[PDB]
DNA sequence: TACGTGCGTTTAAGCGGT
DNA sequence: ACCGCTTAAACGCACGTA
């Protein structure tokens, strides 16, 4: 038995970007844009992700719960609605 | 054959997808990153299908507001175009 | 015989975890091998999470 | 001169079942 | 987790112009 390591960043492409950014109302798009979201997404990511695992460690559970990640997203200030 | 004029179309998508709320990300790549940037913090984890939806969420909210936030900046400057120094911009005054 | 720590890098530790070996002055996969986590630990810029995947992918190398 | 627009191609996301 | 089918989205490129 074996399961293999991967590589995920790029996987939010160019377009889906395009379209987050058009939800925030922008009109023309640098080329350079990308790579940047891609940083700052996996910073974002990275941080609330740790803080949700550690919740999950502390109720020593093996699954990342809704209310892991609700009460990570909160203890940043940025309170999510909608998954309780 | 018909083309419309650079600028047209972009702002009848600002339109549309400001119209809208559906999820802008595609769920399985961002269900693999999640599942990666997770591997590094602790093994042996899993999911709810919701923590993954929860996650994806919060992510695209954050990423729609920068977004707002950098145009803001482009447009301090004069541009009608995103630019990595505009994100950098927000990013710093957001205390970021 | 010896098992540069390059080969280590291919395992999925980050190349900035390898350099902070060498610069602690491990710099085969036999050196970080037969250590316990806390040797990586103490080296600056280096958390217990990376020392448990350089002793899993090590042992998996050694 | 770099980016928007359009067009042909290809790639994979999505959906449905199990 | 995987198989299969479909098709819409992504991608590569040409070109003009903002």
């Amino acid at each position: 038995h074996r399961k293999v390591l991967r590589d995920n960043i790029q996987g939010i492409t160019k377009p889906a970007i395009r379209r987050l950014a058009r939800r925030g109302g922008v009109k023309r798009i640098s080329g350079l844009i990308y790579e940047e979201t891609r940083g700052v997404l996996k910073v974002f990511l990275e941080n609330v992700i740790r803080d949700a695992v550690t919740y999950t460690e502390h109720a020593k559970r093996k699954t990342v719960t809704a209310m892991d990640v609700v009460y990570a997203l909160k203890r940043q200030g940025r309170t999510l609605y909608g998954f309780g | 054959p018909h083309r419309y004029r650079p600028g047209t179309v972009a702002l009848r998508e600002i339109r549309r997808y400001q119209k809208s709320t559906e999820l802008l990300i595609r769920k399985l790549p961002f269900q693999r990153l999640v599942r990666e940037i997770a591997q590094d913090f602790k093994t042996d984890l899993r999911f709810q299908s919701s923590a993954v939806m929860a996650l994806q969420e919060a992510c695209e909210a954050y990423l729609v507001g920068l977004f707002e936030d950098t145009n803001l900046c482009a447009i301090h400057a004069k541009r009608v175009t995103i630019m990595p120094k505009d994100i950098q911009l927000a990013r710093r005054i957001r205390g970021e | 015989g010896p098992q540069p720590i390059s080969r280590l890098e291919q395992c999925g530790i980050n190349a900035n975890d390898v350099k902070k070996l060498e610069e602690a002055g491990f710099h085969t996969v036999e050196a970080v091998a037969y250590a316990p986590k806390k040797e990586l630990i103490n080296i600056k810029g280096i958390s217990e999470a990376k020392a448990d995947k350089i002793l899993a992918e090590a042992a998996k190398l050694v």
